[PDB]
C-alpha cells in the first residue's frame, strides 16, 4: 500500500486533548519499527516531536505523547494551546524499503472568535511614478476566519483590470493576512480624484481611500 | 547540537540538473551513527524522502526517483550534495537536508533539519526586483517597502538590518500575469518617531545577487 | 595427518539465522587449536569444562561446530544457564556444556545499507528449547483465546522476526557471528585430536 493515511484535519478546544491517527498496512509486532512525528509551522522546517513511537526529544513539551494500536500510530496533544495549530506528519519505514510520510494533518484550535480585518491602503510612490509606473497596495491583516474578498474603486466606480490578490495566509497570532495590488498608468491615477479598496469579511465591510497628492 | 546549512540555486531550467549542497557544522559528517538524507516538499503538499548517504559513500534512494537522483558526500569538506536530472515543473519544491538517525530496529527519525531551499523549475529568466518605498501618511503609523517584478522566488526582507522585527509584516508574494512576482513588507511604528527614527528595509534576492536598502521617509 | 576444516565454519561467506543455526560435524582429523586462541579478531572466547591452551593434548570422538548470527546484546545468552529470546527460543546450551563460545562483530559484512533482513530470530514459542534443539517452524503463533487457522491477526503473529541490520546501529544491535564448539567424548574411538 505504502500510502500512510492521516485525517485531513482535526480540531479541538483550548485546554483539551486531541489525537491524530496514522494508518498503514505493515503490521509490525511490539517495539519494532516505531513511527515518528513531526510538527511543521508555516514557512518553517519540520520539527521532531516524537521518535520511537513514544519517546520525546529534550525540549519537547510533555503535552505530546505517542502510542500505537498495532496497525495505527497515534499522536496525542493534551492541553491544547494556540501555537499547537500547525501541520503534523507521521513517518515510518514501510515495507523495509522506503521512508514514507503521512498524508498530513491540519490541526486547528477551536474557540477562535471573529476578528475584523485591518485595511492599510497605500498610494503609488513618487519614485515609482517618476518611473512611469503606478501600483496601489491594499494590505489586509488580523482577520478570522481566513476568507476575504476585495473590490477596488476609482472615485466611486468599480475596477477590474490590473487587480492581483493573494490567497489568505495564517500569521503568527493564528489570524490571517492577505494583500491586493492595483496596477495603473500614471495618467489613470492622476485622472481620478481618488481610488478605494473595499474589503469584505463575514458580511462586514471596511473601505479605505487615497488621493493623488 | 548539530547544524545543517543549505545552499544552491533557487532556479533550474527544465531538462537541466538540480544541484544542492548541505554543509554540517558543530559535528562531523564522518560519524558511523548517522545517515545524511534529502527530503523535498512541493508547495502546499506533503513530504517525500529522496534518499540518504553514509559517510563511506553508500547510498539508498527512493526507487521512485532512483533513475534521476545522485547523492554524494565529501567528508573532507564536511558536506553532502544532491543532484536531480531531467527536472520538470513537478520538481519545483522546497528541499531539505536532515540527519537520519537509525540506532536500532526500534525506530528511526530525522533530526535536525536544514532551513529549506526553494528550487523553482521554470523557463522564465531570473529577474531582480524593483524596490519602492511605501511612505507613511497621517498614535501609530504604517510604512513599508514594495518589492515588484522579480523572478524567481523568494526574496528576503529585513528592517534596519534586523534591528526592527516587532510589528513587521512581510506579506506573501503575488504572481502577476506577466509571470513575475511582487510582494510588500510593512511595519507599524509610533508616529512620533517618524521625524527622528530612520526606517530602512533590506531586500535580498539571492537568485540575482541583488541587495538593496531603501530608506522610507514621509511624503513630501 | 591433515588439518581439520575449521576454516569452512569461521571463514564462511554466509552464516545461517540463529533460529535455524547450522551444525558442522567434525570427525577424523587433526585439530590445530592454535589458529583460534592465537587470533586477536575475536571479541568472545569463553570455554567451559576445558582450557583453550590445554586442548591440543586432548582427543575427542566427535566435535560439533554450530554457527549463526545474533545481536551484540544477545552474545551473553550463548552460555549455560542463560535466559532470553535467544536462549529460550533459538539456541539453548545445557547446564553441563563442554566447549567454547566464540563470537565477533560482523557489522561490515552482515549489516546492509538500507537494511539487511535476511537474518531472523524466533520471537514466539510455547515452551523453551531443549539443549541443542533447533526449531525451524513457521506456524502462526496463537497468543490469544481464539484459534488462528494460519492467518495473521490479533493475537495471531508470525513467530519469526527480522534483525534489520544496518551499520548505524549501536554495538548491542549490530550483527555478531557466533561459532559454538561442542566437544563430545563417548565410549567410541576418539577421532579428533590435537598436535
Ligand atoms: C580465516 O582466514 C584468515 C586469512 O584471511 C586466516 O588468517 C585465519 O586463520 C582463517 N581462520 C580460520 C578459522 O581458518
Amino acid at each position: 500500500s505504502y500510502e500512510l493515511t492521516q485525517p485531513a484535519s482535526v480540531s479541538g478546544s483550548p485546554g483539551q486533548s486531541i489525537t491524530i491517527s496514522c494508518t498503514g498496512t505493515s503490521i509490525d509486532v511490539g517495539n519494532y519499527n516505531l513511527a515518528s512525528w513531526y510538527q511543521q509551522h508555516p514557512g518553517k522546517a519540520p520539527k521532531l516531536i516524537i521518535y520511537e513511537g513514544s519517546r520525546r526529544p529534550s525540549g519537547v513539551s510533555n503535552r505530546f505523547s505517542g502510542a500505537k494500536s498495532g496497525n495505527t500510530a497515534s499522536l496525542t496533544i493534551s492541553g491544547l494551546q494556540a501555537e499547537d495549530e500547525a501541520d503534523y506528519y507521521c513517518c515510518s519505514y514501510v515495507g523495509s524499503s522506503t521512508y514514507v510520510f503521512g498524508s498530513g494533518t491540519k490541526v486547528t484550535v477551536l474557540g477562535q472568535p471573529k476578528a475584523n480585518p485591518t485595511v492599510t491602503l497605500f498610494p503609488p510612490s513618487s519614485e515609482e511614478l517618476q518611473a512611469n509606473k503606478a501600483t496601489l497596495v491594499c494590505l489586509i491583516s488580523d482577520f478570522y476566519p481566513g476568507a476575504v474578498t476585495v473590490a477596488w474603486k476609482a472615485d466611486s466606480s468599480p475596477v477590474k483590470a490590473g487587480v492581483e490578490t493573494t490567497t489568505p495566509s495564517k500569521q503568527s497570532n493564528n489570524k490571517y493576512a492577505a494583500s491586493s495590488y492595483l496596477s495603473l498608468t500614471p495618467e489613470q491615477w492622476k485622472s481620478h480624484r481618488s481610488y478605494s479598496c473595499q474589503v469584505t469579511h463575514e458580511g462586514s465591510t471596511v473601505e479605505k481611500t487615497v488621493a493623488p497628492t | 547540537q548539530v547544524q545543517l546549512v543549505q545552499s544552491g540555486p533557487g532556479l533550474v531550467k527544465p531538462s537541466q540538473t538540480l544541484s544542492l549542497t548541505c554543509s554540517v557544522s558543530d559535528g562531523s559528517i564522518s560519524s558511523s551513527d548517522y545517515y545524511w538524507s534529502w527530503i523535498r516538499q512541493p508547495p502546499g503538499k506533503g513530504l517525500e524522502w529522496i534518499g540518504y548517504i553514509y559517510y563511506t559513500g553508500s547510498t539508498y534512494y527512493n526507487p521512485s526517483l532512483k533513475s534521476r537522483v545522485s547523492i554524494s558526500v565529501d567528508r573532507s569538506k564536511n558536506q553532502f550534495s544532491l543532484k536531480l536530472s531531467s527536472v520538470t515543473a513537478a520538481d519545483t519544491a522546497v528541499y531539505y537536508c536532515a540527519r537520519l538517525v537509525v540506532p536500532s530496529p526500534k525506530g528511526s527519525w530525522f533530526d535536525p533539519w536544514g532551513q529549506g531551499t526553494l528550487v523553482t523549475v521554470s523557463s522564465a529568466s531570473t529577474k531582480g526586483p524593483s524596490v519602492f518605498p511605501l511612505a507613511p501618511s497621517s498614535g501609530t503609523a504604517a510604512l513599508g517597502c514594495l518589492v515588484k517584478d522579480y523572478f524567481p522566488e523568494p526574496v528576503t526582507v529585513s528592517w534596519n538590518s534586523g534591528a526592527l522585527t516587532s510589528g513587521v509584516h512581510t506579506f506573501p508574494a503575488v504572481l502577476q500575469s506577466s509571470g513575475l512576482y511582487s510582494l510588500s513588507s510593512v511595519v507599524t511604528v509610533p508616529s512620533s518617531s517618524l521625524g527622528t527614527q530612520t526606517y530602512i528595509c533590506n531586500v535580498n534576492h539571492k537568485p540575482s545577487n541583488t541587495k538593496v536598502d531603501k530608506k522610507v521617509e514621509p511624503k513630501s | 595427518t591433515n588439518l581439520c576444516p575449521f576454516g569452512e565454519v569461521f571463514n564462511a561467506t554466509r552464516f545461517a539465522s540463529v533460529y535455524a543455526w547450522n551444525r558442522k560435524r567434525i570427525s577424523n582429523c587433526v585439530a590445530d587449536y592454535s589458529v583460534l586462541y592465537n587470533s586477536a579478531s575475536f571479541s568472545t572466547f569463553k570455554c567451559y569444562g576445558v582450557s583453550p591452551t590445554k586442548l591440543n593434548d586432548l582427543c575427542f570422538t566427535n566435535v560439533y561446530a554450530d554457527s549463526f548470527v545474533i545481536r551484540g546484546d544477545e552474545v551473553r545468552q550463548i552460555a549455560p544457564g542463560q535466559t532470553g529470546n535467544i536462549a529460550d527460543y533459538n539456541y539453548k546450551l545445557p547446564d553441563d556444556f563442554t566447549g567454547c563460545v566464540i563470537a565477533w562483530n560482523s557489522n561490515n559484512l552482515d549489516s546492509k545499507v538500507g537494511g539487511n533482513y535476511n537474518y531472523l530470530y524466533r520471537l514466539f514459542r510455547k515452551s523453551n528449547l531443549k539443549p541443542f534443539e533447533r526449531d525451524i517452524s513457521t506456524e502462526i503463533y496463537q497468543a490469544g483465546s481464539t484459534p488462528c487457522n494460519g492467518v495473521k491477526g490479533f493475537n495471531c503473529y508470525f513467530p519469526l522476526q527480522s534483525y534489520g541490520f544496518q551499520p548505524t546501529y549501536g554495538v548491542g544491535y549490530q550483527p555478531y557471528r557466533v561459532v559454538v564448539l561442542s566437544f563430545e567424548l563417548l565410549h567410541a574411538p576418539a577421532t579428533v585430536c590435537g598436535k
